[PDB]
RNA sequence: AGCGUGCUACUUAUACUUCACCGUGAUUGCUGUUUUGACGCUUUCACGAGUAGGCAGGCGUGGAGGUCAGUGACGAAGCCUUUGCUGUAAAGCUGGGUCGAACGGCCUCUAGUGCAGAUCUUGGUGGUAGUAGCAAAUAUUCAAAUGAGAACUUUGAAGACUGA
RNA sequence: UUGCUUAAUUGAACGUGGACAAUUGAAUGAAGAGCUUUUAGUGGGCCAUUUUUGGUAAGCAGAACUGGCGAUGCGGGAUGA
RNA sequence: GGCGAAAGACUAAUCGAACCAUCUAGUAGCUGGUUCCUGCCGAAGUUUCCCUCAGGAUAGCAGAAGCUCGUAUCAGUUUUAU
RNA sequence: GCCUAGACCGAGGACUGCGGUUUUUACCUAGGAUGUUGGCAUAAUGAUCUUAAGUCGCCCGUCUUGAAACACGGACCAAGGAGUCUAACGUCUAUGCGAGUGUUUGGGUGUAAAACCCGUACGCGUAAUGAAAGUGAACGAAGGUGGGGGCCCAUUAGGGUGCACCAUCGACCGAUCCUGAUGUGUUCGGAUGGAUUUGAGUAAGAGCAUAGCUGUUGGGACCCGAAAGAUGGUGAACUAUGCCUG
RNA sequence: GCGAGAGACCGAUAGCGAACAAGUACAGUGAUGGAAAGAUGAAAAGAACUUUGAAAAGAGAGUGAAAAAGUACGUGAAAUUGUUGAAAGGGAAGGGCUUGAGAUCAGACUUGGUACCGGGCCAG
């Protein structure tokens, strides 16, 4: 066998200087707090939801409320949501306390987590309730039919 | 040694290199010299002029010892002063006292005369010698001495 | 696919390093090429390829080259540089005072240049007292003086030796090479 | 979905464009940092079809000089094997089994040195195939004895034939 | 300069000295130009367009120039040198 | 060589010249075969001579080694003039 | 000029460059991918073997213009199986010495076919040319002219010196043709001067020796293959014909 | 022919034809032609004894380091064949490329460091 030689190094070198400075995520015109969302993906997958905020890691604040849906505040990612026409006035709602860090990672769930489901569902079905059957549509899966043309449909 | 060879190279080849139309074959065109005034004549003419015919009488019993005759030209005429006494010679020779070369003794039957000699005068001992050779000895003051 | 206007490929032709494995040889070949990549003086550089050339292509150079190099016009006090061997020889009357750089001396030649107050030196002691080649004059030995050579382009009428073992009347004298046997070409 | 003609889009070659990697040829620079490979390292560009044939660089085998104070009865060599690894490849290395006495790497030397073929040589073995076939010369049978075993041996009874 | 040439102080051929410079006397290109040695295989060809000879003609026989196949895979012509 | 009432018959399964060993690995311009890998270059069936026509020599086409130099004047091409 | 939907790629690895923004010896999108999050590590992942499916895929070797061929060899497997050695050579290359070179026929010596040592000859080279008798290489700085790397003097340019090598005009030696001095064994000698002639010559040597690949010739000559030809022997137990005895 | 010493030679299809009861066995009237064939184990310790079988043999046992050494004897390849397991199979089979399925193999929780740090792989 050939034995290593003296100029064979095992130095790793450093690497180069990248110029990758990132830059904001620019989100689509149909993603404004308050329109009512479609899930696609996850446990919730099919449920109707609120957009609340946009958090600084690119994902979305949503709730079902959670007494609607089943649903509570968390986040999902903007890729996996169909944002429809469905307005919501989230004007009433104090969000200005969730981000990243709220979701930290520590079933039983903390009462910060259960108290701030009752504010903000408390705020939500106040606004909820002015939209004639809003709350029942909130309620109801979604699902596409036969003869359902995505490409076609209105959202 | 035979791991330098090509045969080593076309093992694997079918034809070891020799074609697969013309075939490596015994003797196509003879053996030797075969043909050479018929259909080798084009190489012979060509590479080889004057191959066939006679020329010049023959001479039996030819004796080379006869013809032994070494020639020695004068631009080398010095190397038989010996080596330890060339340059004193050199300066030191006069009419009266110049250096003797036997060519002879140093296996020379002629001396000729290409080159030039030093301006000293020598004696020079031969067998023979060409006119031109005698005449340059005799302008640097010297003498050719016929020896048998 | 290229329609090609050269052959692709093809190898430079030259030699780029000596054939031989002598390491001395090689020592002078690594001087030369730092020489010849840092100095850019064009001395260094025929000096770097002439020491890649083979043994027929750096013929022998005698004392009396040299010295018809010496006498040339302003030439007395150059350095004679050879990339090969000088020889000596005995048809010379008189050899001066010179400094020779040589690859090989042989005893004759070096005894004749020592014995008239010269100096015979190599070639990496020519790099230190003339990095530059500066007050060089490279002289050359006669190529085409080779025995081989008479040979080559041999055909009729180009007067070129055969290639012969024996000489004498009986040998490639007859038909060919005289009017009085058919033809002479 | 025919014939003449015009149009719009579309389909896909080892071809073209950009990029990666291999090699070849050229090319940039490299000694107060040349650093034990300068036959090395490094920058850049272009190119790659091939019979006959030429050349180069490698892989493998028997034996020889040198070296590894190399492997080995606590298992050498050989052989079998979806145990794997390396190399474009010639091939090299390794796990498991079998086995029983020698063998390998490196630097070189040397040759009776590499097979698919030659109606090749010697030896071995199939399919064919349980197949072709074991059909001329009239013809056999019953019982007993012997024997592990009897169409086929021996004895008796008989039926036949050769027909001097 | 000369031994050639002219009636010649005329010429012919080769020159000394002087001058004319990057438009050094068209375009485009140029993996550079020149030179040498040495040796392999090959020396049955065949096809296509065009020109063309013999022949009723031939997938016949014989020439010219070029491109090919032979030596070559790949996409198309179902298949095909 | 024999022998043949003759067929070129027979002469030990051998006869338009037996068998055996040797010369003998007889010669073959002819048929067959010609043993590992990768890389780079890459043909010819044409010229002349040959009792030459299934073969050679010769030139051409191909490879290899280079060498002298470094933009010198070259080109399967155009233009202009002839 | 602006907005907007997808796909493939991420070579390199301190810095060094060009630009930009300037709010700054700063920052940038400007000399090649980073940030973040989840899952998994009893595994999502990758390779091989077997098999299915889709698509393509004639039997190799050979001679040949053309082979899958209704052309030839090949049922199968192992082991063996074909450019070799030698004499003499061409080119090229490496090495030693170099106007020389080659110890090895032989002798000396030996730790005994080795290694070590020695020299006279000899070979080849150092001179050619002519059939031969024979003769035998500098007018000159070993010449003139045009190129020519390198070196020298300058200060792009320019000036000088210019080895190797090349083109060209000469000179020298031998052969051939002419001329024909002083002289004479009066038939020899050959001074001197000429000539679109000729040589495998000269003109500051390049060779000798060992080794290697390739190429050549003679050898069994890459391997196997005739029909034949020759020399010396053995057969009439078959059969042909004669004879002898049944 | 007789006596010796050697080798970059061959290693049982090689090397003389013959490593062996080889110029043997065998063929041909004859002259002549002319093979194949080496190796149990250190030692026969070459398997006593029981049992099934007419016997050859088998099954136990026994010797041996080994019977995966039993005079069919060192190792014991391939062609070819039996059994066992797995799989495929409408007028051949075999191959390339690709993926699935089943089997096998491999790898980072690292030579990890000291509950934390930090890393590996697959992905958004
Ligand atoms: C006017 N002179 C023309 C001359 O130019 C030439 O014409 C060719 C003609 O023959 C070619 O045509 C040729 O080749 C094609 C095809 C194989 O290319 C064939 O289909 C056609 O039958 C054949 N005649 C045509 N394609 C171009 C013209 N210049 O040859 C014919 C000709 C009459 O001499
Ligand atoms: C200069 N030109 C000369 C031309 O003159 C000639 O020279 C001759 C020469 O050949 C003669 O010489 C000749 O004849 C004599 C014989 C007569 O003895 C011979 O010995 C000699 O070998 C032979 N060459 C010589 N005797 C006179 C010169 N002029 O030789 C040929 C030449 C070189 O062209
Ligand atoms: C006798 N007349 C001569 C005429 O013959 C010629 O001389 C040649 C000369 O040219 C030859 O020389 C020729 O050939 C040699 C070659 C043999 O090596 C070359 O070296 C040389 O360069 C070449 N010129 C020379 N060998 C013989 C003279 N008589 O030169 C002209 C002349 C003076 O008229
Ligand atoms: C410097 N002096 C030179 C001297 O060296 C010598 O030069 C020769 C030269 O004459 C030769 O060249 C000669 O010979 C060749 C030959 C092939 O026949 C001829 O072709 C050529 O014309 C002729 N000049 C050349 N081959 C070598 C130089 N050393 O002779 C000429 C000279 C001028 O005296
Ligand atoms: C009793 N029968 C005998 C028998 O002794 C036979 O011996 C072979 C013998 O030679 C083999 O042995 C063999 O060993 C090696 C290797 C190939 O094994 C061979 O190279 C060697 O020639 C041979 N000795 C052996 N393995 C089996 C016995 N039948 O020899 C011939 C024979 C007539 O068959």
């Amino acid at each position: 066998q050939v034995a290593p030689k003296w100029y064979q190094s095992e130095d790793v070198p450093a690497p180069k200087q990248t110029r990758k400075t990132a830059r904001p995520q620019k989100l689509r015109a149909s993603l404004v707090p308050g329109t009512v969302l479609i899930l696609l993906a996850g446990r919730f997958r099919g449920k109707r939801v609120v957009y609340l905020k946009n958090l600084e890691d690119n994902t979305l604040l949503v709730s079902g409320p959670f007494k609607v849906n089943g649903v509570p505040l968390r986040r999902v990612n903007a890729r996996y949501v169909i944002a429809t026409s469905t307005k919501v006035n989230v004007s009433g709602v104090d969000v200005s306390k969730f981000n990243v860090e709220y979701f930290a990672r520590e079933k039983e769930i903390k009462a910060e987590r259960v108290a701030d489901q009752k504010s903000v569902d408390a705020a939500l079905l106040s606004e909820i309730k002015k939209t004639p059957l809003l709350k029942q549509y909130l309620a109801a899966s979604f699902s596409l039919k036969n003869g359902d043309r995505p490409h076609l449909l209105k959202f | 040694p035979t791991r330098l060879t090509k045969t080593r190279k076309h093992r694997g080849n079918v034809s070891a290199g020799k074609g697969r139309i013309g075939k490596h074959r015994k003797h196509p065109g003879g053996r030797g010299k075969a043909g050479g005034q018929h259909h080798h004549r084009t190489n012979l003419d060509k590479y080889h002029p004057g191959y066939f015919g006679k020329v010049g009488m023959r001479y039996f019993h030819k004796q080379q010892n006869h013809f032994w005759r070494p020639e020695i030209n004068l631009d080398k005429l010095w190397t038989l002063v010996d080596s330890e006494k060339k340059d004193e010679y050199l300066s030191k020779s006069s009419a009266s006292a110049a250096p003797v070369i036997d060519t002879l003794a140093h296996g020379y039957g002629k001396v000729l005369g290409k080159g030039r000699l030093p301006e000293v005068p020598v004696i020079v001992k031969a067998r023979f010698v060409s006119k031109l050779a005698e005449e340059k000895i005799r302008a640097v003051g010297g003498v050719v001495e016929l020896v048998a | 696919g290229r329609d090609h206007t050269s052959k692709q490929h093809v190898r430079s032709g030259h030699r780029t390093a000596p054939k031989s494995d002598n390491v001395y040889l090689q020592l002078l070949v690594k001087l030369y090429s730092f020489l010849a990549r840092r100095t850019d003086a064009p001395f260094n550089k025929v000096i770097l390829k002439s020491l890649f050339l083979s043994k027929i292509n750096r013929p022998p150079v005698s004392v009396s080259r040299i010295s018809r190099a010496l006498k040339q016009k302003g030439a007395a006090e150059k350095t004679i540089v050879v990339v090969g061997t000088v020889t000596d020889d005995n048809r010379l009357l008189e050899f001066p005072k010179a400094t020779i750089a040589a690859l090989r001396f042989t005893a004759g030649a070096k005894d004749r240049i020592l014995k008239n107050g010269g100096e015979a030196i190599t070639l990496d002691q020519l790099a230190l007292r003339a990095p530059k080649g500066q007050n060089t004059l490279i002289v050359r030995g006669p190529r085409n003086s080779r025995e081989a050579v008479r040979h080559f382009g041999f055909g009729p009428h180009k007067g070129k030796a055969p290639r012969i073992l024996s000489k004498g009347r009986k040998f490639e004298r007859a038909r060919g090479r005289r009017r009085s046997r058919g033809f002479k070409v």
